[PDB]
RNA sequence: GAGGGGUUGUGGCGUGCCUAUUGAAGCAUGAGCCGGCGACUCACGGUCGUGGGCGAGCUUAAGCCGUUGAGGCGGAGGCGUAGGGAAACCGAGUCCGAACAGGGCGCAGCGGCCGCAAAGUCCGCGGCCGUGGACCCGAAACCGGGC
RNA sequence: GUGGAGCCUGGGAGUGAGGGCGCGAGCGAUAACGUCCGCGUCCGAGCGCGGGAACAACCGAGACCGCCAGCUAAGGCCCCCAAGUCUGGGCUAAGUGGUAAAGGAUGUGGCGCCGCGAAGACAGCCAGGAGGUUGGCUUAGAAGCAGCCAUCCUUUAAAGAGUGCGUAAUAGCUCACUGGUCGAGUGGCGCCGCGCCGAAAAUGAUCGGGGCUUAAGCCCAGCGCCGAAGCUGCGGGUCUGGGGGAUGACCCCAGGCGGUAGGGGAGCGUUCCCGAUGCCGAUGAAGGCCGACCCGCGAGGGCGGCUGGAGGUAAGGGAAGUGC
RNA sequence: CGCCUCCUAAAAGGUAACGGAGGCGCCCAAAGGUCCCCUCAGGCGGGACGGAAAUCCGCCGGAGAGCGCAAGGGUAGAAGGGGGCCUGACUGCGAGGCCUGCAAGCCGAGCAGGGGCGAAAGCCGGGCCUAGUGAACCGGUGGUCCCGUGUGGAAGGGCCAUCGAUCAACGGAUAAAAGUUACCCCGGGGAUAACAGGCUGAUCUCCCCCGAGCGUCCACAGCGGCGGGGAGGUUUGGCACCUCGAUGUCGGCUCGUCGCAUCCUGGGGCUGAAGAAGGUCCCAAGGGUUGGGCUGUUCGCCCAUUAAAGCGGCACGCGAGCUG
RNA sequence: UCCCCCGUGCCCAUAGCGGCGUGGAACCACCCGUUCCCAUUCCGAACACGGAAGUGAAACGCGCCAGCGCCGAUGGUACUGGGCGGGCGACCGCCUGGGAGAGUAGGUCGGUGCGGGGGA
């Protein structure tokens, strides 16, 4: 089970915390794609920026 | 037109030190604080303006009383 | 001479340069234009870094001899090889102390004898620091001697 | 969680005038493009790009280079102006939209809630609306209707010693009020949406303009498209990482590459020295003037034609009066 | 102007303003160490002198008293009150920490020496705690006997301990220090004032809402208590945003031009409008809006007239147009 | 291992105040004395010693009672981390996650560890 997310919003303009998730999830360029295991702590910065990001359950 | 206030002292940096669960040394101040808003409990001692420090290595715990207060304990290690 | 050069009618877009500023196209500074001159260096010391030499050692200074764009000699001396202490002094310790206490500051190679790699030190190079005007230009002034 | 993350030692700094915005406070006047802190953000340094008419900091988005290719973001799709004169339901008539408040109003639409009415309402027309009472605090008037410490009867279908107008008083009109007349609605509340007034300032006006009314305005629900230097396709550069391969030989894959103060790296060119008792040079040095050519990311370097007429100087190194 | 307490301070810490409130520059030989004992304020009732409150008794009364002094925290299961013995208001050190730019500041178990109290467990390196303070340099005093300029001494130093700071501008330039400049000068700043503009609109000017009350009667002809909402940007200011490598200032003269909250003339409604003359509001910016005395004046007062002798904006319009 | 009592802890008022009732064999207390140890800023009240005639009156323990005190949901709301909108503002909304305080229903006249003496 994992989760596909991609970066739809740019982070300019929002505080370093939600920048610093994006890192964490790998997610650096806009209308990128990772798949990531689904995890809580990976959820957590999913969630955190959920208002940047697209999420899809996969496999 | 003037101001008799004005004044203020240095903020003094008051409060717990080390929180339940951390591994202290012996000798670590845990509270810094006026008065016994906490009270030294097992293996913590209390300086002449009420600093709490631990008098072993161990882990620090907290343990509300009730009336009797709140108090510090280091669980040895 | 299926390409390119010159010119520019129309359409799109479009707020000089530099300086100083929170912010300038800015109605803030400087510049008429062109050519030439025009501002981060050098000596000595220091501190790191670096390229080499040698290594419990490293290195010479003034000179002297030679050369006439030839190098050599010269160990006086300097840094390093021990630290601690105000000092007497003791010394891988020493200082405080009554202490054999506690504490401060110190003390210590890879390989099959030879290698290597290294204290450290010498020289070159580079960054930056100290002393000099020390990146360059600019006062109002102060002082001396004359007119 | 492998990131231009973190920690340790050391070399070099610059900065120590900030500013807008959002939120939380203080000061100020629940003023300031005001001021002083806190958290965040952007500009500073992204006055690079789209939107906002224009516009540092609002919305969109972090510009390595090239393309007469594709998808989107905010914002837009009547014409200026790229894409809908797109679809369905409603509202507004004020050009409201396209700057403002207490407050005022039979503007309009949608709701609730009372009543009063075919035991005949409301409106209109039609009568009546009356004795105690020129009444009591009362006199200088106070006679229902100048203020009070009053509302009581009587004749009735009905009638408050009185709603409003009038008198100095009186009267008078006329209301609540009851009867007839027609013949179905009528009066009063409260709430919501959109509008109206309240709305005067100095050069010429205007929502950016034109112009727009079952909109090209506003609210609700949709489908499509346009739209940036964001994202994608293709080609290239450079650096970093990983592979080749063993080592900078070149290749392949991946990623980074906005930038002021400033740190670091790699290069170009100028003058001079070694190279050089050499070598290029009158079959033409240096310098000058051209070039649409070649190499180089670039600073530059070649090459060719003309000028010029005697110097110039390689690979590799060295040193500075070195680039306006 | 250093230091302490509270708040501001956005529930860790920290956090500013010429923000809101208070305190310190001491003190105590016990107000210190230890051992033992004791428990408040206040209410009610009772008691000679004796009272709201002196001292006594009883009941209720968890902490509102007390703790030397500000404030806060803490606190009777004592840190509060009383007594006995005492000097740990130790010497030599100090694991480990708090805080922190530095330097400071803070807490500190434990070991040794010699003690105090306690039967003992133990406690004691001043004070319930947080303010009661001052780095160096220079010098004094006691001790130490470490240095002693050929040598022995001595002079003079070092070391240990302690002293002399409103160095209070309290991280403290010198051992030693006030004014004036319109006779002024230089370097700078629109980092910062005076002018004008800008933002703001408290103040200013104007217009409204409410309807107490006035107006003989009658809230609204004309007025409008106490309160409430706005507009304008001509006043005085707030702020400090362009301009200090210069944006010339009051008043006058000259020349206009604009706004309309209209002074006159034109058109109106209401009137407590008989007429005539007025008052008040509405529409209206086409034109017009005098001459003189005083004063630098703008303004204003005055004289004589007038249909009227309007008020504002244009860098308080206009000095590369004049005056001064 | 059950009930009563006596010591001593823990939870820290659901354990408290008040009213009533109960217990003396045992234990505890008051009690009986003040010679002795010790004691009163006076007092054998307290502290202390030696006792054992009495009483559970005081105190203590154990019950019952909800007048006070204490505890207190569920539901709803305020507020809010994060995400969005609106207003010239004072301020007002929406989404997602969190979610009081007051009050209401109700609860409570304690629960429990260890040792000791007694009882069955
Ligand atoms: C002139 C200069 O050289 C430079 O200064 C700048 O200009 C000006 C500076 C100051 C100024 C006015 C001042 C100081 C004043 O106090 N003015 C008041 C009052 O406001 C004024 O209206 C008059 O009122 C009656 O008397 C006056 C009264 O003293 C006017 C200017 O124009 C700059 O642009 C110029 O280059
Ligand atoms: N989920 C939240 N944290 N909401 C915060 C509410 C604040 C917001 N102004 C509102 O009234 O809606
Ligand atoms: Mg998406
Ligand atoms: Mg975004
Ligand atoms: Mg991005
Ligand atoms: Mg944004
Ligand atoms: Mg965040
Ligand atoms: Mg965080
Ligand atoms: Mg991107
Ligand atoms: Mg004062
Ligand atoms: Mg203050
Ligand atoms: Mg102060
Ligand atoms: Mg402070
Ligand atoms: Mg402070
Ligand atoms: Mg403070
Ligand atoms: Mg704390
Ligand atoms: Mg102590
Ligand atoms: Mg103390
Ligand atoms: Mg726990
Ligand atoms: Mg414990
Ligand atoms: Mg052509
Ligand atoms: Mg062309
Ligand atoms: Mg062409
Ligand atoms: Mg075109
Ligand atoms: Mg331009
Ligand atoms: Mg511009
Ligand atoms: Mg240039
Ligand atoms: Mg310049
Ligand atoms: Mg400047
Ligand atoms: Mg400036
Ligand atoms: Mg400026
Ligand atoms: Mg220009
Ligand atoms: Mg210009
Ligand atoms: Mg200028
Ligand atoms: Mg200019
Ligand atoms: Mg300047
Ligand atoms: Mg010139
Ligand atoms: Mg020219
Ligand atoms: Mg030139
Ligand atoms: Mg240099
Ligand atoms: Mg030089
Ligand atoms: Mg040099
Ligand atoms: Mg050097
Ligand atoms: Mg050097
Ligand atoms: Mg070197
Ligand atoms: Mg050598
Ligand atoms: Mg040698
Ligand atoms: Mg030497
Ligand atoms: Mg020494
Ligand atoms: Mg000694
Ligand atoms: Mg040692
Ligand atoms: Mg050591
Ligand atoms: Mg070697
Ligand atoms: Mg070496
Ligand atoms: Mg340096
Ligand atoms: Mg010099
Ligand atoms: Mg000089
Ligand atoms: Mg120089
Ligand atoms: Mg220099
Ligand atoms: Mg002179
Ligand atoms: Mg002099
Ligand atoms: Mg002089
Ligand atoms: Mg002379
Ligand atoms: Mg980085
Ligand atoms: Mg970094
Ligand atoms: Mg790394
Ligand atoms: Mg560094
Ligand atoms: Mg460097
Ligand atoms: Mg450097
Ligand atoms: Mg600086
Ligand atoms: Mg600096
Ligand atoms: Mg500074
Ligand atoms: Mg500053
Ligand atoms: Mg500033
Ligand atoms: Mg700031
Ligand atoms: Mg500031
Ligand atoms: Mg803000
Ligand atoms: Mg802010
Ligand atoms: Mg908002
Ligand atoms: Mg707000
Ligand atoms: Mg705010
Ligand atoms: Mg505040
Ligand atoms: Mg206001
Ligand atoms: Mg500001
Ligand atoms: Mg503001
Ligand atoms: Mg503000
Ligand atoms: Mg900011
Ligand atoms: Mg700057
Ligand atoms: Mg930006
Ligand atoms: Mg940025
Ligand atoms: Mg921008
Ligand atoms: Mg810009
Ligand atoms: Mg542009
Ligand atoms: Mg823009
Ligand atoms: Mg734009
Ligand atoms: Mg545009
Ligand atoms: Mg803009
Ligand atoms: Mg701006
Ligand atoms: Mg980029
Ligand atoms: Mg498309
Ligand atoms: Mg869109
Ligand atoms: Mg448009
Ligand atoms: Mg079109
Ligand atoms: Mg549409
Ligand atoms: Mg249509
Ligand atoms: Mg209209
Ligand atoms: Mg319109
Ligand atoms: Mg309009
Ligand atoms: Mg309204
Ligand atoms: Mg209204
Ligand atoms: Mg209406
Ligand atoms: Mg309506
Ligand atoms: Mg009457
Ligand atoms: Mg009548
Ligand atoms: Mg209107
Ligand atoms: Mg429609
Ligand atoms: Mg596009
Ligand atoms: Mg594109
Ligand atoms: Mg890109
Ligand atoms: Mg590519
Ligand atoms: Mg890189
Ligand atoms: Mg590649
Ligand atoms: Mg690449
Ligand atoms: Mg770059
Ligand atoms: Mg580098
Ligand atoms: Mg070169
Ligand atoms: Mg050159
Ligand atoms: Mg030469
Ligand atoms: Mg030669
Ligand atoms: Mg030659
Ligand atoms: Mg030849
Ligand atoms: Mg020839
Ligand atoms: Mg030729
Ligand atoms: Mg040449
Ligand atoms: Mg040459
Ligand atoms: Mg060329
Ligand atoms: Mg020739
Ligand atoms: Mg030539
Ligand atoms: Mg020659
Ligand atoms: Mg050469
Ligand atoms: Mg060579
Ligand atoms: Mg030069
Ligand atoms: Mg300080
Ligand atoms: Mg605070
Ligand atoms: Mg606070
Ligand atoms: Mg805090
Ligand atoms: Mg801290
Ligand atoms: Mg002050
Ligand atoms: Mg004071
Ligand atoms: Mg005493
Ligand atoms: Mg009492
Ligand atoms: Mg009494
Ligand atoms: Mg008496
Ligand atoms: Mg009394
Ligand atoms: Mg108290
Ligand atoms: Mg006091
Ligand atoms: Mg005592
Ligand atoms: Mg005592
Ligand atoms: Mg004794
Ligand atoms: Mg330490
Ligand atoms: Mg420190
Ligand atoms: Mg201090
Ligand atoms: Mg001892
Ligand atoms: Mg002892
Ligand atoms: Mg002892
Ligand atoms: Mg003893
Ligand atoms: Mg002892
Ligand atoms: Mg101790
Ligand atoms: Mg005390
Ligand atoms: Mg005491
Ligand atoms: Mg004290
Ligand atoms: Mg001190
Ligand atoms: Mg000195
Ligand atoms: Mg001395
Ligand atoms: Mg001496
Ligand atoms: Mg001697
Ligand atoms: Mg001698
Ligand atoms: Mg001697
Ligand atoms: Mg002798
Ligand atoms: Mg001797
Ligand atoms: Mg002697
Ligand atoms: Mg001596
Ligand atoms: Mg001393
Ligand atoms: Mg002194
Ligand atoms: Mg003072
Ligand atoms: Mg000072
Ligand atoms: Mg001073
Ligand atoms: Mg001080
Ligand atoms: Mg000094
Ligand atoms: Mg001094
Ligand atoms: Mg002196
Ligand atoms: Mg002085
Ligand atoms: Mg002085
Ligand atoms: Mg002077
Ligand atoms: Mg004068
Ligand atoms: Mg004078
Ligand atoms: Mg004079
Ligand atoms: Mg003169
Ligand atoms: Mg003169
Ligand atoms: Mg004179
Ligand atoms: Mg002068
Ligand atoms: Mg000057
Ligand atoms: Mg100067
Ligand atoms: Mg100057
Ligand atoms: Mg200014
Ligand atoms: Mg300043
Ligand atoms: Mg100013
Ligand atoms: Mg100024
Ligand atoms: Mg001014
Ligand atoms: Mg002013
Ligand atoms: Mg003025
Ligand atoms: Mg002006
Ligand atoms: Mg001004
Ligand atoms: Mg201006
Ligand atoms: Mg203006
Ligand atoms: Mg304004
Ligand atoms: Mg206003
Ligand atoms: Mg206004
Ligand atoms: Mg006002
Ligand atoms: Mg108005
Ligand atoms: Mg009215
Ligand atoms: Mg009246
Ligand atoms: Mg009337
Ligand atoms: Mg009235
Ligand atoms: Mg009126
Ligand atoms: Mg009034
Ligand atoms: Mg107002
Ligand atoms: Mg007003
Ligand atoms: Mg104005
Ligand atoms: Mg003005
Ligand atoms: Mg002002
Ligand atoms: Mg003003
Ligand atoms: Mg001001
Ligand atoms: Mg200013
Ligand atoms: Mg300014
Ligand atoms: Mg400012
Ligand atoms: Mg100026
Ligand atoms: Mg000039
Ligand atoms: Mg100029
Ligand atoms: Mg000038
Ligand atoms: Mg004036
Ligand atoms: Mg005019
Ligand atoms: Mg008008
Ligand atoms: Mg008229
Ligand atoms: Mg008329
Ligand atoms: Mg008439
Ligand atoms: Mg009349
Ligand atoms: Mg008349
Ligand atoms: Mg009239
Ligand atoms: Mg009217
Ligand atoms: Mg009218
Ligand atoms: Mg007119
Ligand atoms: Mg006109
Ligand atoms: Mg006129
Ligand atoms: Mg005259
Ligand atoms: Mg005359
Ligand atoms: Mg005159
Ligand atoms: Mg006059
Ligand atoms: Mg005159
Ligand atoms: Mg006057
Ligand atoms: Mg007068
Ligand atoms: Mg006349
Ligand atoms: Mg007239
Ligand atoms: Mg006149
Ligand atoms: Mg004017
Ligand atoms: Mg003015
Ligand atoms: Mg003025
Ligand atoms: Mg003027
Ligand atoms: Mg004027
Ligand atoms: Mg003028
Ligand atoms: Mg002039
Ligand atoms: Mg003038
Ligand atoms: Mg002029
Ligand atoms: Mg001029
Ligand atoms: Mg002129
Ligand atoms: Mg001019
Ligand atoms: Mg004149
Ligand atoms: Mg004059
Ligand atoms: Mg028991
Ligand atoms: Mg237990
Ligand atoms: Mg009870
Ligand atoms: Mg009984
Ligand atoms: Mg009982
Ligand atoms: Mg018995
Ligand atoms: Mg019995
Ligand atoms: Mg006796
Ligand atoms: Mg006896
Ligand atoms: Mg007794
Ligand atoms: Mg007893
Ligand atoms: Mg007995
Ligand atoms: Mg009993
Ligand atoms: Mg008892
Ligand atoms: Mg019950
Ligand atoms: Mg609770
Ligand atoms: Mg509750
Ligand atoms: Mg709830
Ligand atoms: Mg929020
Ligand atoms: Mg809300
Ligand atoms: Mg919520
Ligand atoms: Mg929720
Ligand atoms: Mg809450
Ligand atoms: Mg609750
Ligand atoms: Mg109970
Ligand atoms: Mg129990
Ligand atoms: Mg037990
Ligand atoms: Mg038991
Ligand atoms: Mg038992």
């Amino acid at each position: 089970p994992r989760l596909k997310v991609k970066l739809v919003k740019s982070p300019i303009g929002y505080p370093k915390d939600q920048k610093a998730a994006l890192k964490a999830l790998g997610l650096r360029r806009l209308q990128q794609e990772r798949v990531l295991e689904d995890t809580p702590a990976i959820r957590g910065n999913v969630e955190k920026v959920a208002h940047l990001v697209r999420v899809e359950v996969v496999e | 037109g003037s101001t008799r206030n004005g004044r203020d002292s240095q903020a003094k940096r008051l409060g717990v030190k080390r929180y339940e669960g951390q591994v202290v040394r012996a000798g670590n101040i845990l509270v810094r604080q006026r008065g016994t808003r906490f009270k030294p409990g097992k293996n913590v001692g209390m300086g002449r303006d009420f600093t709490l420090f631990a008098l072993v290595d161990g882990v620090v715990e907290f343990q509300d009383r009730g009336r009797l207060g709140r108090y510090v304990h280091v669980r040895p290690l």
